[PDB]
């Protein structure tokens, strides 16, 4: 009864996002915070750790177990590495952003820090992705012997955690913009084994 | 015609090709062309360079057609601008403007003209 | 000669005082020449001719006394030269493998590197103690490598194999394959060195072939069978990091920090006389050489301030400068090629003596491990380790760049070119790691190695200048002409500099015209008393902007980066 | 023996000792532990152990596969990987490049509430053509477990993206499959991290040119409630060349007083030269 | 079921169209000296939530502090819970989410017959002595432009009085943006934001916004 029922969606940034980087040498007028990127393609990525942690911290606000068996726990011997594999999300519409005229897949937002009196400003350049970027998102959930009583309950947590991630920001300098995201085309499909996907695609969308 | 690798060099050579004041040497090698005459023409090439980045080339072309009108009129009266559109050929760079990148190349060509007119002062 | 008469004349001539006479000779006779006749040598010192003569003399005495025949000594030496054509004199060697990855909370890293340095000393000292020898049966030391001259008796090779086995099972007992000593040796006849240019490198080839074979084939049989079925020594390295500030280092039976089988290593002051077996005196070697049993070590020094304050310094007296740690990693370019092939150029019948290789290694260890403490005299930094293979010096960034420039210029005055060094100078804020930091400036020094391997990469993966152009065309030419402009006028400030940095960083063909318009447009805006000085700066900046060669453009960009770094307020 | 198992990764993590350092390839330890855990996740652990304890079962380490197979450098005869065409060309004396198969880059991550968790993870991002190909005895059980692995990842920090691959099970080139033995007697190379049984340790240590790797770490378990470190063994790396073939073992490196067996695939597979 | 999330939604109308500045890059020669911040896919003006959040925080810092604060870290706990506070451990991650504002009436301005969406304001400065003029060209958005403002508020189980306490603070901080300016060069025009159609609704459910939508008149 072992099945892998992979979720596949499209992350459309409804506001451009800035998922961090690694602190390197920045010059005087250069970018003070570049986005995390692919080293071989130089395109903006969304790491799977930055959806796992974000969705997990959103679902920890709702559900107090139910949370440990989807995101793992190094204690609690039955839930160690539980039931979800995230994946890095790459730009799906790289050509649709070349069609409607866009020079670079990242924008650079200039920004400052007016420091209460003296009232001297302090600028900043942070790099964002742009707000029609769409990322190829995958999420592998797994069916096993222990799953089969609690499979339906684990979709009212994944779908709820995507609905929460809609109305929260995603990955970075949000609470002042920066993270608005829409999930397009929620569909589930078995990529290994045998499981009916028609019953939860009705519950999706 | 303006390639993307020569138009600033064409603009520099054309500003050096402007014939100068051989009359009184109270600061000689000044131009018959004054800054305001050339700068009225950049004043309308540089407000299409702004709008081209926002609007579309099929939404600007009444302005782009009027550029030829204003360059022909300003090089009518006061022949020191007729000198510039001959030396720095504008009316032939204006007929070949069919692309938005070609439009912006012409606008930055006009800016290179004014940059070297100020530099060689 | 009065120094020699003074320290010498009251002497016991026992084997206890056999140590300090070598230190006395390398302190005094090291810069007087040898035989000094106009013949080809003219180079090796008296303190090295005498050292190498004592090496060969003890090797002769061991070969003759363990062959047994000594009636006469004169019977084979003075009367016939057939003694030259047989294989005495095994040149032993070893290699402390895994030294670099063992090194990698930053004074502790200096203590760890110095721990490996004393292990590389104590291996040599104890290997000569198991023999009937002492030091000056020695050559190159430092780093991991060392070279020796021994007897070529059977006794020597079985005690070499025994000592190798014993010290490697020591390293298994404490370090567990992270460190491994591999003794390799080659027996060379006496007429091989007399001259001949190719058989000498064949001797080193035999040696390094045996070293490489034992490096590939690490272990004995049951030493892997037995092997496959809060901390003990880290507490030791913590206590040694406390004791790092001393000068005398003592070999005890059980004190702490094991550096050999039945050995422990302690750092003591002159509150001492507790059961010594050696005294590793520090870099002084003459004024510290007052106690007996004193082996000098050349390592270390100048930790000025603690590392959590180097970026909270720089803080000049005028009160303006950017709070930045910096770190240098500089290494000699083409050094492993140098040790065994530097003397190969002048003459197909190459000079390439054993003694010239000894003096070259002594010169490099004398430069990079002693004199660097004087090029870091009052420069707010701390030199973490330095061997020539790599020099790693964290510090505060103006004096870091000044330290690198002084080190390169003093090095090339030391060597008259023909051997150069390349450096990467990172730049980091405070409260950062020293693993990320060391790795990033390692990437910078590797991008500097890739250029022409004579090159410095300040701060970035670009900006890799040649070192000479960085010294005589960035500091001494461009940045002085920037500093002389912006400190003698009031009307132009930071904003002009930022807008010039942007035009240097973009550089289209259009930005030449745009920079021309900008500078001519700011001619007229000046007070007509500073319009001449602004015009001179206009001409210099436009001339090294429109220079096609792309040297004076990125050099000017870096000069403006450094200048706008060194004038930033809080 | 039988077919290759091409594995296209795109950002995997193969940690060598620390989380901060990935090593571009995974030994047979890791692929065998992956197959054992994917057989335990299904209902078929004991069938896979019955196949693995059988002699014909082979696994080798992963080597790059940009267009053709690569092989580890044979230690000591004249790099780290050679093209399958360039092995005999290398062994007679030539020079090659260590081609850039991947970018090993680190990424800084944190846990935001904790204010002491600021870590780095080193990722081997492969280079749009490179795959890894274990060589194995083909079976329906093995292809079932391996096509299960491709949706379960491989390596470290998976469930955070790192290590999810896809299969291509291709036949061996006929100039490779000539040279895969287990019983040849002259001048052979191990292309998997093996460890001889004690009758062959003498003959391997004498005439063998080799490298030691320390296979240690924590034992993953669904039945312990805390994590115990394995028994820290040492084994002959890939590319290690020997006088002849030896017979290796599946080492039990279980913790002290531990419920199940923590295995370690160190049976060899060889390349003639 | 004590975790909800409501959405303050409104329309930013402009009067004296605003110049939230964009790049300080080198203007061409005669082009716009200081431009506005632009959406890269439609090349229309935006209002970032950073600018709204920072301006609203410095305005509310003048009403709710009881003592002048040298940093945002030294703000009172009635602002540090809303806008966040890096140093206080309770007040990290809280509580308001200022989404960016995008054009809502591009087609209505098209029906009003305007050519662009940014006007260009030609200005100059007169030197006090010598009376020389130095010109300026400033892009700013046009006057009757309108931006969709949404202001996600999080409701956790801990508050139980702070929700209706903070609604007053948010409504007061929206009232102070209408009397002060936004972004801009505000002492010279460039500000005067109006907020119309103030209404909140729980986009993550189980809270009653009836009393608050009554409270927003």
């Amino acid at each position: 009864t072992f099945a892998k029922i992979k979720f596949s969606a499209q992350i459309r940034l409804e506001t451009g996002l800035h998922i961090g980087g690694s602190d390197a040498f920045a010059a005087i007028g250069a970018i003070n915070s570049p986005v995390i990127k692919d080293p071989i393609t130089n395109l903006p990525i969304i790491p799977g750790s930055s959806l796992k942690g974000k969705m997990r911290t959103l679902l920890a606000k709702v559900y107090n177990d139910i949370l440990s068996r989807l995101f793992g726990n190094s204690k609690d011997k039955r839930f160690k590495m539980g039931r979800l594999i995230f994946r890095d999300a790459f730009l799906s519409n790289a050509d649709e952003l070349d069609s409607l005229g866009v020079r670079s897949y990242t924008e650079v937002k200039f920004e400052n820090t007016i420091d209460r009196i003296t009232a001297e400003a302090n600028p900043r350049q942070i790099e964002r992705a742009i707000r029609n970027s769409t990322f190829d998102f995958e999420l592998i959930y797994e069916i096993t012997d222990e799953n089969e009583n609690q499979v339906e309950e684990d979709f009212k947590v994944i779908r709820d955690g995507l609905k929460l991630l809609e109305l929260d920001y995603l990955g970075g300098s949000g609470s002042r913009g920066y993270g608005k995201v829409a999930f397009e085309n929620l569909k589930a499909t078995t990529v290994f084994g045998n499981y009916d996907v028609k019953t939860l695609n009705e519950l999706l969308t | 015609i303006l390639t993307d690798e020569n138009y600033v060099d064409i603009a520099e050579k054309a500003i050096l090709k402007l014939e100068r004041n051989t009359r009184n040497r109270k600061n000689p090698d000044a131009f018959f062309l004054t800054t305001s005459k050339l700068r009225n023409l950049l004043s309308l090439t540089s407000t299409l360079f702004d709008e081209s980045k926002v609007k579309e080339y099929d939404a600007l072309l009444d302005r782009i057609a009027y550029l030829r009108v204003q360059f022909v009129y300003q090089a009518g009266r006061e022949i020191a601008v007729k000198d510039l559109i001959e030396k720095a050929q504008i009316l032939e760079a204006l007929k070949e403007i069919k692309d938005r990148e070609t439009l912006q190349r012409f606008c930055r060509y006009m800016e290179a003209l004014v940059a070297y007119f100020k530099f060689y002062g | 000669a009065t120094r020699i008469k003074n320290e010498l004349a009251e002497f016991e001539f026992n084997q206890v005082q056999i140590d300090s006479l070598l230190n006395l000779f390398e302190a005094t006779l090291s810069f007087v020449p040898s035989s000094t006749n106009t013949k080809e040598i003219a180079d090796i010192s008296l303190a090295d001719h005498s050292r190498l003569t004592a090496a060969f003399a003890l090797a002769i005495y061991d070969y003759l006394e363990d062959k047994g025949r000594h009636n006469y000594k004169e019977d084979l030496f003075t009367k016939v030269s057939a003694f030259y054509e047989e294989e005495a004199f095994l040149l032993a060697s070893f290699d402390l493998s895994g030294i670099q990855d063992f090194i990698y909370a930053a004074k502790q890293l200096k203590a760890r590197s110095l721990y490996l340095d004393f292990m590389s000393e104590y291996i040599a000292d104890s290997l000569l103690d198991k023999l009937g020898l002492n030091r000056a049966n020695m050559l190159y030391v430092g780093g991991g490598h060392a070279y020796f001259v021994l007897a070529n008796t059977e006794k020597t090779v079985e005690t070499l194999v025994q000592f190798e086995k014993d010290f490697n099972q020591f390293l298994l007992a404490n370090f567990q394959t992270r460190l491994y000593v591999a003794f390799g040796w080659g027996s060379f006849a006496a007429k091989d060195i007399m001259s001949s240019p190719e058989s000498y490198r064949q001797v080193y080839q035999k040696a390094s072939r045996m070293i490489s074979k034992k490096k590939i084939s690490r272990y004995d049989y049951q030493t892997l069978m037995l092997l496959n079925r809060v901390c003990d020594i880290c507490r030791g390295l913590y206590q040694f990091s406390k004791e790092i500030a001393h000068d005398h280092f003592i070999i005890t039976e059980n004190e702490g920090l094991p550096i050999g089988p039945n050995a422990c290593l302690k750092g003591v002051a002159f509150e001492k006389l507790s059961q010594e077996a050696f005294s590793r005196v520090y870099v002084k070697n003459d004024y510290k050489a007052g106690t007996v049993k004193a082996t000098h070590v050349f390592v270390g020094d100048y930790q000025c301030d603690e590392i959590y304050n180097y970026a909270a310094l720089s803080k000049n007296e005028n009160g303006l400068g950017i709070k930045r740690l910096a770190v240098v990693r500089l290494d000699v370019d083409d050094l492993g090629a140098a040790f065994m092939a530097g003397f190969s150029q002048q003459g197909n019948g190459q000079y390439s003596t054993l003694s010239r290789s000894a003096t070259f290694s002594r010169s490099m260890s004398l430069f990079f491990k002693v004199y660097i403490n004087q090029f870091a005299s009052d420069k707010k930094l701390s030199i973490i380790y330095a061997g020539g293979d790599d020099v790693f010096a964290i510090g505060s960034w103006q004096d870091i760049i000044a330290f690198t420039v002084e080190l390169r210029e003093n090095f090339i005055k030391w060597t008259n070119g023909k051997l150069t060094l390349s450096a990467g100078i990172g730049l980091f804020a405070d409260k950062t790691p020293i693993s990320l930091m060391a790795h990033q400036t390692g990437e910078l020094e590797e991008a500097a190695k890739g250029n022409e391997k004579d090159s410095i990469s300040l701060f970035s993966s670009d900006y890799t200048f040649k070192f000479d152009r960085f010294i005589t065309n960035v500091y001494d030419d461009k940045l002085e002409q920037i500093r002389y402009f912006f400190n003698h006028q009031d009307e132009r400030g930071k904003n002009f500099i930022y807008k010039l940095i942007e035009l240097l960083r973009n550089h289209d063909r259009m930005n030449m015209a745009r920079l021309a318009y900008y500078l001519t447009r700011l001619e007229e805006l000046t007070r007509e008393t500073d319009r001449d000085k602004f015009k001179t700066f206009k001409n210099l900046f436009y001339s090294w902007y429109t220079n096609k060669n792309d040297k004076d453009r990125k050099e000017a960009e870096l000069a403006l980066l450094l200048y706008i770094y060194e004038i930033r307020k809080d | 023996t039988y077919k290759l198992y091409i594995m296209t990764f795109q950002n995997a993590h193969f940690g060598s000792g620390t989380l901060d350092s990935s090593k571009l390839t995974f030994s047979a330890d890791r692929i065998f532990s992956a197959l054992v855990l994917e057989a335990l996740k299904m209902g078929k652990l004991d069938a896979f152990l019955a196949e693995a304890n059988q002699d014909k079962f082979t696994l080798t380490d992963a080597f790059p596969f940009q267009f053709g197979p690569f092989l580890p450098k044979p230690i000591g005869y004249p790099l780290q990987f050679l093209a399958l065409e360039n092995v005999d060309d290398y062994l007679n004396g030539e020079l090659f490049e260590n081609e850039e198969h991947a970018v090993i880059d680190t990424v800084t991550k944190n846990q935001p509430h904790k204010d002491d968790n600021l870590y780095q993870v080193a990722t081997t991002r492969f280079s749009n053509d490179t795959s890894l190909y274990v060589i194995a005895n083909e079976s329906d059980l093995l292809n079932e477990l391996m096509s299960s692995l491709q949706y379960s990842g491989l390596g470290g920090k998976r469930s955070s993206g790192f290590g999810r691959f896809e299969l291509d099970i291709q036949n061996i080139p006929l100039e490779l499959s000539d040279r895969l033995t287990k019983n040849h007697s002259d001048k052979v190379m191990s292309l998997t991290t093996a460890l001889p049984v004690d009758a062959d340790l003498e003959e391997a240590m004498e005439d063998g040119h080799y490298l030691l790797t320390k296979s240690s770490g924590f034992a993953f378990s669904h039945a312990t409630n805390e994590n115990y470190r394995k028994q820290d063994l040492y084994k002959f790396a890939s590319g290690s060349t020997f006088s002849k073939t030896f017979e290796g073992q599946i080492v039990d490196v279980r913790p002290l007083d531990f419920p199940h067996a923590v295995l370690n695939y160190a049976k060899p597979l060889f390349f003639k030269l």
